[PDB]
DNA sequence: GTATTACATGGTGTGTAATAC
DNA sequence: GTATTACACACCATGTAATAC
């Protein structure tokens, strides 16, 4: 699915420019892997891998785990992904 | 826009198996291929074939078409600017024909 | 749900070329492959390869990923009942393990 | 993209069951080809082949040409295709 | 100007088994 | 129990060129 906007500007640099200066060095490959999974998935259920720990947020937002409590969150509207974020929850 | 950095699907799987604590030999026994095939897949030496995508989806989740789509997009990124298409004509109206009409 | 009847993408292109009045020979000369290849593709005997998807999108429109996705979906439609996955175990929780936790 | 609802029940029989009794015999292959294109396309722009004569209706609906004045129409909402119809226009 | 196909060729994925730990 | 890789092999796509129109 298309990523329409980024809340976390480090993810934006990584996805759009391949720039790694905005994300932790130890999670660059894992974050890019999950960005590649979002960009390839045509439906939300295609992200329901158990290691991703996909679950809705409590409306319209979703969460996938990168590592430990570090997660990627986004908003699912119009079949696209909005407000991409990388936070420690 | 498009993702700048794209990884071979096998190298993504190798990082996932590392995080799951699953050896390549155990993964091969589970999905039903030899550890040689898994080793070359995880090393990014061979492509994720349609047959592998069916086996891998049964173990790692998601759909077979998702895993094959990862390989297909990766294949197209390799063949970027490697095929001269400048001589290929788009059927119908071009940019100039669309202006005059 | 999923589409019941799925066509080989080569046969789809052959029906499009016939509607456009474009011969296989001219199509081959355009996209830069021999008429033999176009003939086998349009006849559904060979697959729409990634290199072909780049050439075809430059002639018939859409994107190279679209044409390659057609072949990928078609390839899976032949195989998904031919590969025994009953012995493959899904990593994580199974159906029974999801009920016990709830 | 996912086809969520059919206004033309003949299209529904073709797409869901492979049944051809609800569409004209001359256009079964052409219709199924364009249903397969819609089902495969991840974006509306991937359908913009010049033979399809893709254009929006005058809102939120789109039109794809099958043959002559026969066309497939659908509503584009949430990245899905709704109200699939086959009509002579 | 057109479509089809045997044949030779090159590229690739897979198992077997050897090596090394 | 684990990971890698040469080697043989089967499979498949493509061009060449033949045949037929
Ligand atoms: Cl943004
Ligand atoms: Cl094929
Ligand atoms: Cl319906
Ligand atoms: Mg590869
Ligand atoms: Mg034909
Ligand atoms: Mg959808
Ligand atoms: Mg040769
Ligand atoms: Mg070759
Ligand atoms: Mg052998």
């Amino acid at each position: 699915m298309m990523i329409k906007s980024f809340k976390h500007k480090g993810l934006k640099l990584l996805f759009e420019k391949g720039v790694t200066s905005g994300v932790p060095a130890q999670d660059v490959d894992r974050i890019n892997d999950r960005l590649q999974a979002i960009d390839t998935a045509t439906e939300i259920g295609e992200l329901n891998r158990q290691i991703y720990k996909l679950h809705p947020l409590k409306e319209g937002y979703w969460s996938i785990t990168v590592r430990a409590n570090w997660r990627i969150t986004f908003q699912f509207i119009n079949g696209d992904a909005y407000i991409l974020n990388y936070e420690d929850y | 826009m498009r993702q700048f950095k794209v990884s071979h699907p096998g190298e993504m799987i190798a990082r996932d198996l590392e995080d799951m604590g699953v050896s390549g030999r155990r993964f091969a026994h589970n999905i039903g291929v030899t550890p040689a095939t898994v080793s070359r897949l995880l090393a990014g030496k061979t492509a994720l074939t349609p047959s592998l995508s069916i086996r891998i989806a049964a173990a790692l989740g998601s759909t077979p078409e998702f895993w094959l789509r990862l390989q297909s997009n990766y294949d197209l990124r390799q063949l970027e600017n490697q095929i001269d298409t400048s001589g290929i004509v788009l059927y119908g109206e071009s940019n100039e024909q669309q202006q005059n009409a």
